[PDB]
C-alpha cells in the first residue's frame, strides 16, 4: 500500500509536510535499527529510510549531524519523521535519506573479480570527492568514524560520490573521551587499536588512505582477523611505531620494551604499474602519527589530483566531471588560502 | 576472546611486543 506520514524537511524550514511512499522493503538489519528502501509518490525518486529506536529524553546524534550537513558529496537527508515507540520513553526516528544502489565497494569488487584494476581516473575522482566530504564534515568537528568502500555511494552515469551512514559519526570535543573500539576493523587507525580515547577526526584520513590503498591493490590493504592481527597487518607495512609515534597515538600507553621492525617500501606494497603519485599520497595518509596525516583539504590539493584541475579533463565516457571546485567558506575554513590552489583559475566565475 | 586479549595487551603494555611475536610465527 501507499504509506503517508507527516515529516520535516532535512535541510530547510522546520515546518512539516505530508509524505507518501511505497514499494517499501527491508534491505538492511542490525543493532543500529532497520533500513528500508522505497519510492516517493510525487517525486518518483527512490530513498532509503533508516529507522532507529531513540530515547526521548536525549537528542539523536545522527539526526543532529545530518541536519547541519548540506554538501554535494554527502548523502542528503530528505525528510525525517517519528513513529510510535513501544516503551513510553522511546520513539523511532525515521531518517529518509537518498538511495543509490551503487557503492565504491561494489564497483571495486567488480574490477577485482574481473582481475583488472580500477581506472586511475576514477581513483582520483572518488578519492577526491571523499576528501571534500571529509573536509566538509570535519569543519564542523564531526568525525564519521566509519569510512570504508561500502559507505561511499556512486552515480554510475555522473560519477558523483556521496558519503553515507553516519551511524558512527560524532561531533568530537577535545577533552571529552570517545570509545576506542570504533570503525570497521580493516579501516581502524593504529591509535584506536592502542586504546586511544582522545583521538581526532584524523582517524577518518587513516581510513581514507586505506580505501585508496584498496583501490590500487584490488583488495583491502590491512585485512586483520582481530584487533591484534590488525596491528600486525599494519606492522607488516609500516613496521613498528617509534616511541615518539606511540606517545602521539596514545599519550597514556606504556610498553617498556619491544622488538623494532622496520617498514617495507611503499613502492613494493603496490603492483609495479601503480602511479607513483597515488603511492606518494597514500604514504602521507597511512602514518602512525595522527597529527602527521594530511588533512582532507591538503589531500584534495595533492599533486595526485592535478589532473582533475585540468580544463580539458573528461570522463572515459566523454561526460563532464562533477562539481569539483564549488568550495564553500565552511569547507575551506581550516585553511582558507588553499582556496587559490584548489580552485583552478579556469573555474573562477 | 580477542577484545579482552587486546584489552589486556593494552593494559599490560605488551601490544607491540605481542604483535611482533605473531608476526614471526
Amino acid at each position: 500500500k501507499v504509506t503517508t506520514v507527516v515529516a520535516t524537511p532535512g535541510q530547510g524550514p522546520d515546518r512539516p509536510q505530508e509524505v507518501s511512499y511505497t514499494d517499501t522493503k527491508v534491505i538492511g538489519n542490525g543493532s543500529f535499527g532497520v533500513v528500508y528502501q522505497a519510492k516517493l509518490c510525487d517525486s518518483g525518486e527512490l530513498v532509503a529510510i533508516k529507522k532507529v529506536l531513540q530515547d526521548k529524553r536525549f537528542k539523536n546524534r545522527e539526526l543532529q549531524i545530518m541536519r547541519k550537513l548540506d554538501h554535494c558529496n554527502i548523502v542528503r537527508l530528505r525528510y525525517f519523521f517519528y513513529s510510535s515507540g513501544e516503551k513510553k520513553d522511546e520513539v523511532y526516528l525515521n531518517l529518509v535519506l537518498d538511495y543509490v544502489p551503487e557503492t565504491v565497494y561494489r564497483v571495486a569488487r567488480h574490477y577485482s573479480r574481473a582481475k583488472q584494476t580500477l581506472p586511475v581516473i576514477y581513483v582520483k575522482l572518488y578519492m577526491y570527492q571523499l576528501f571534500r566530504s571529509l573536509a566538509y564534515i570535519h569543519s564542523f568537528g564531526i568525525c564519521h568514524r566509519d569510512i570504508k568502500p561500502q559507505n561511499l555511494l556512486l552515480d554510475p552515469d555522473t560519477a558523483v560520490l556521496k558519503l553515507c551512514d553516519f551511524g558512527s559519526a560524532k561531533q568530537l570535543v577535545r577533552g571529552e573521551p570517545n570509545v576506542s573500539y570504533i570503525c570497521s576493523r580493516y579501516y581502524r587507525a593504529p591509535e584506536l587499536i592502542f586504546g586511544a580515547t582522545d583521538y581526532t577526526s584524523s582517524i577518518d584520513v587513516w581510513s581514507a588512505g586505506c580505501v585508496l590503498a584498496e583501490l590500487l591493490l584490488g583488495q583491502p590493504i590491512f585485512p586483520g582477523d582481530s584487533g591484534v592481527d590488525q596491528l600486525v597487518e599494519i606492522i607488516k607495512v609500516l613496521g613498528t611505531p617509534t616511541r615518539e609515534q606511540i606517545r602521539e597515538m596514545n599519550p597514556n600507553y606504556t610498553e617498556f620494551k619491544f622488538p623494532q621492525i622496520k617498514a617495507h617500501p611503499w613502492t613494493k606494497v603496490f603492483r609495479p604499474r601503480t602511479p607513483p603519485e597515488a603511492i606518494a599520497l597514500c604514504s602521507r595518509l597511512l602514518e602512525y602519527t595522527p597529527t602527521a596525516r594530511l588533512t582532507p583539504l591538503e589531500a584534495c590539493a595533492h599533486s595526485f589530483f592535478d589532473e582533475l584541475r585540468d580544463p580539458n579533463v573528461k570522463l572515459p565516457n566523454g561526460r563532464d566531471t562533477p562539481a569539483l571546485f564549488n568550495f564553500t567558506t565552511q569547507e575551506l575554513s581550516s585553511n582558507p588560502p588553499l582556496a587559490t590552489i584548489l580552485i583552478p583559475p579556469h573555474a573562477r566565475i | 576472546d580477542p577484545h579482552r586479549l587486546l584489552q589486556q595487551l593494552v593494559l599490560s603494555g605488551n601490544l607491540i611486543k605481542e604483535a611482533v611475536r605473531r608476526l614471526h610465527s
